[PDB]
């Protein structure tokens, strides 16, 4: 608290980039006024387990990507937001067992 | 040569349904238990919302907390406390 | 520490002298500390002690974004406060005023934490299906094998008779 | 843990740290006046982190799940599961069954041959 | 403020079957000495050892003499009329695995030259029980010696 | 009796989820409550926490491994040792850093490749 | 929340790996290899 | 807080067993 140094200084950025971190980003996802609840309200239906059981759901069963690449919620994504050699590692969202 | 041939597929069988019945008893101890799924994620919430069964992210040894009861607890809880 | 001696005194009887279990509690307990009681809501609302910038519109994407970029901004205007004017009243309210933005943006994505946790129980049901269903294919293809052999064998047999 | 929720939380955390880090260095540390280099290159660099730090947030919030995807899209999905599941069990149990008692007539079958050929002697 | 996640399988394994596998067993197995054998598990490992008894009776060269065999519950039940008593059991797979010796008797018997006792104490059984364990354990063709 | 049958519950369950502690078996066990029987009976009594209803309470989950652990009687005959209490301990405490050296293996795993 | 539905789920623990000894810094020991031929020959022991 | 004295017999016929028939480890 008193006192930074350089070697202190230096010591805080590495500790602080390594719990942090052409585009190859995520696709966008607009707002959605369907939802299968309260806003489109659906009666129980059908579609919407095969949807979400099979196919590609880009809200719902995964992340998808630029580059095509398709990664579910058990899968870890690998991205680079930045112009660097620095590569943001996204966890698994659900991590089974 | 009838015997050893019939004793190579009594021992592959053998295997295949040993591992079919492990898969069975593992399926039958959960259809022992069946619980609603909101009940599961609120005593998830109840072990897990202070770190009881998975420690914090940033822990040293001598940090206070402890995946037992503690002596804090203990000493402040009815069972210290309204006996003494 | 101590140990509940008076029940203890109970249970060294014989007959059904011995005692029954509690029954359960479906109201306020004071185990520990804490009150604990029951029908409790996961996450308590942000209603319930602080104010709240964010209407029923409630896509929780959006708003994270606008509250993480507002975030940047009043970290501006505060390093704009330490610019012009540090004796100001402001800045108090400036560092109560991020702190509510900092609360916000866990307060959402607590709201993550049920939904995760729904959905962990999905994928896991899923996978377990497939699980078993692989087991079935595994062991039928094991079962047919093991069936042709015998098969082949016995046409082994006649031929040696 | 190990979680894209985790770490969303440990950056907004770090982007905390880093304002309060940011102004404790550039306000304790500095050139005099006139009516160093040092820390101008701090300054570059606590900026640089600041905005990564932004960036990777922004990043993680478009990976979380949408606002589709309610509860109850969840719950009927369950459900469903589960009645599968129920189907999954019953057919692995006729195909164990099956293999069941072909094993055992293939055993005995076993078992009078080694009884005869112990017999004959 | 943060809430952490949830860890839900310590929570299925609560409540579905009321336990914690979860945990070293290092604890258990060092303090403890393991559970005792019951039964069911008993009975289906005596008929496999049967089963495997059978199929290492017809392979090797058995004495052909008097010794009429009765697999009864894992144990070959070598007995000669006459004279002597045996019981052989194999411990593990069908190949390679020893033959136990695990009650030798001897039915010679005559009432009054030994003075209405036995004919041999039982500590001259246990020493021919060491004797033909230790020439089981010479592995050659095991029974005819 | 509402009022006894509500004391009896909470004490009961802070009772157990403190008998999830090493170190109060450490103490009961040098203090010598093991050897008498009342509580073995007692022990006995407290496996209704097993049950998904009574389990439903339990916020420090181990207890009910170690109460387990407790019936089997040449383990209360022992825990008078605080070696073997102080690895009871030292296990517990390692195997609750799990999920972190997991999420640690995770991300180098993420990061060397 | 706000009244969700809840289902019987019936979810089978995964019981893969069993941590026996956890080392001093890390390297658990998972144990058992859940072998088949073995069980018979700890059984048979066992008897 | 026995042995019946027929057993010198049954010794000497234990003594040729060992001999005819010798320990192998």
């Amino acid at each position: 608290l008193s006192r930074n140094e350089i070697i202190q200084s230096y010591l805080s950025r590495q500790s602080s980039l390594l719990s942090s971190s052409a585009r190859q980003l995520h696709v966008l996802v607009p707002q959605s006024p369907p939802t299968d609840l309260p806003g489109l309200t659906r009666e129980v239906t059908q579609d919407d387990l095969d949807r979400i059981q099979a196919s590609q759901w880009p809200g719902v069963n995964g992340c998808q990507d630029t580059q095509g690449n398709w990664y579910d919620w058990t899968q870890c994504i690998s991205l680079d937001p930045h112009g660097d050699d620095g590569r943001l590692n996204i966890l698994p969202y659900v991590c089974l067992d | 040569q009838l015997q050893k041939q019939l004793k190579e597929a009594e021992q592959i069988l053998a295997t295949a349904v040993y591992q079919a019945k492990e898969k069975l008893k593992s399926i039958e101890k959960a259809r022992k238990g069946a619980i609603s799924s909101e009940e599961i994620i609120k005593y998830a919430h109840r072990i897990s919302a202070s770190n009881a069964v998975c420690a914090p992210l940033t822990w040293v040894p001598g940090d206070p907390r402890r995946p037992y009861p503690t002596d804090l607890e203990m000493r402040s809880g009815l069972l210290g406390q309204m006996n003494n | 520490m101590q140990y509940i001696k008076e029940y203890t005194d109970e249970n060294i009887q014989e007959g059904l002298a011995p005692k029954p279990p509690p029954p359960i509690k479906d109201s306020y307990m004071m185990f520990g500390n804490q009150f604990q009681c029951d029908d409790l809501i996961i996450r308590p609302l942000e209603s319930q002690g602080i104010e709240r910038l964010h209407p029923m519109q409630f896509d929780h994407k959006k708003e994270l974004r606008k509250l993480n970029m507002s975030i940047l901004i009043n970290f501006l205007d505060l390093l704009d406060i330490l610019i012009r004017s540090p004796g100001s009243i402001k800045r108090e309210e400036k560092l109560e005023d991020l702190k509510l933005l900092f609360v916000h943006v866990h307060h959402l994505i607590n709201e993550y934490r049920p939904h995760q946790a729904r959905e962990t129980l999905r994928v896991m049901m899923e996978v377990q299906k497939r699980q078993r269903l692989e087991t079935a294919e595994r062991f039928q293809k094991h079962l047919e094998r093991v069936i042709e052999m015998i098969q082949n064998c016995l046409a082994s047999l006649p031929d040696d008779l | 843990m190990a979680d894209r929720l985790t770490q969303l939380q440990d950056a907004v955390n770090s982007l905390a740290d880093q304002f309060c880090n940011a102004i404790g260095v550039l306000q304790q540390c500095g050139p005099p006046a006139s009516f160093a280099n040092p820390t101008e290159e701090y300054a570059q660099l606590f900026a640089a982190l600041i905005a990564r730090t932004a960036k990777d947030i922004d990043v993680l919030i478009d990976s979380l799940p949408s606002e589709e995807s309610t509860a109850a899209l969840q719950a009927a999905s369950l459900y469903k599961l589960e009645e599968e599941n129920h189907e999954a069990a019953t057919c692995l149990e006729d195909v164990v069954y099956r293999g069941d008692m072909l094993l055992e007539k293939i055993q005995s079958a076993l078992a009078d041959i080694a009884q005869s050929q112990l017999k004959t002697r | 403020a943060r809430l952490p996640s949830f860890a839900i399988p310590y929570a299925i394994d609560v409540l579905t079957t009321g336990s914690y596998p979860r945990l070293p067993t290092c604890i258990r197995d060092k303090i403890i000495p393991p559970d005792p054998i019951t039964k069911i598990e008993k009975q289906a490992t005596l008929h496999q050892l049967n089963q495997i008894l059978r199929h290492r009776l017809v392979t090797t060269d058995l004495p052909p003499q008097l010794a009429n065999l009765t697999v009864a519950n894992g144990r070959v039940k070598f007995r000669v009329e006459g004279e002597f008593e045996a019981t052989l059991t194999v411990m593990g797979d069908d190949p390679d695995v020893p033959w136990r010796l695990l009650k030798l008797e001897i039915l010679v018997e005559d009432k009054e030259t030994g003075d209405g006792r036995a004919l041999v104490h039982s500590m001259q059984i246990s020493f021919i029980h060491q004797l033909v364990q230790s020439r089981l354990f010479a592995d050659e063709k095991p029974l005819q010696d | 009796d509402d009022a006894g049958n509500r004391l009896r519950f909470q004490l009961e369950l802070e009772f157990v989820q403190c008998l999830a502690n090493p170190n109060y078996l450490n103490f009961l066990a040098q203090r010598g409550y093991f050897k008498d029987k009342a509580f073995v009976n007692y022990l006995k009594y407290l496996l209704y926490w097993k049950d998904p209803e009574y389990a439903k309470y339990l916020k420090y989950p181990q207890c009910l491994h170690m109460l387990e652990l407790l019936q089997y009687e040449h383990f209360r005959k022992e825990l008078v040792n605080a070696q073997c209490a102080k690895f009871i301990d030292e296990q517990q405490i390692l195997h609750w850093q799990h999920y972190s050296r997991k999420r640690m293996r995770l991300q180098q795993a993420l990061a060397e490749q | 929340m706000s009244g969700v539905r809840a289902v019987r789920i019936s979810i089978e623990s995964a019981c893969e790996k069993q941590v026996h000894e956890v080392g001093l810094d890390g390297t658990e020991t998972y144990l058992p290899p859940l072998s088949m031929s073995q069980n018979l020959a700890r059984l048979a022991q066992r008897i | 807080f026995s042995s019946i004295f027929q057993r010198q017999r049954v010794d000497a016929l234990l003594l040729d067993l060992r001999q005819k028939f010798p320990p192998k480890f």
